[PDB]
């Protein structure tokens, strides 16, 4: 019987599932970024080390 | 959530000892000395045994 040039085009779907990634302390940031550039002379050498 | 990341454990140590002897006798260290007193000829070749 019949039979013909077939085609086949195409119409849609698809997925996706939300995010980050890991760790989590405590309050360095300001608590001595109070700083930069004037106070804190001498010795906290230990400290930036 | 968990809780961060970022601690370091903590650790250990050991000491005593471990003995081990050599035991010279008293008949032993004055035919282990001198005065000079040997040179003279029943002291050297014994003394090389």
């Amino acid at each position: 019987p019949v039979d013909q040039p077939v085609h086949n085009y195409m119409v849609k779907r698809i997925h996706k599932r939300s995010l980050s990634a890991a760790f989590a302390i405590a309050s360095e940031a300001l608590s001595l970024l109070s700083n930069t550039y004037v106070d804190g002379t001498e010795i906290d050498s230990s400290l930036r080390i | 959530v968990d809780q961060p990341v970022h601690n370091y454990m903590v650790k250990r140590i050991h000491k005593r000892s471990l003995s081990a002897a050599f035991a010279i006798a008293s008949e032993a260290l004055s035919l282990l000395s001198n005065t000079y007193v040997d040179g003279t000829e029943i002291d050297s070749s014994l003394r090389i045994r």
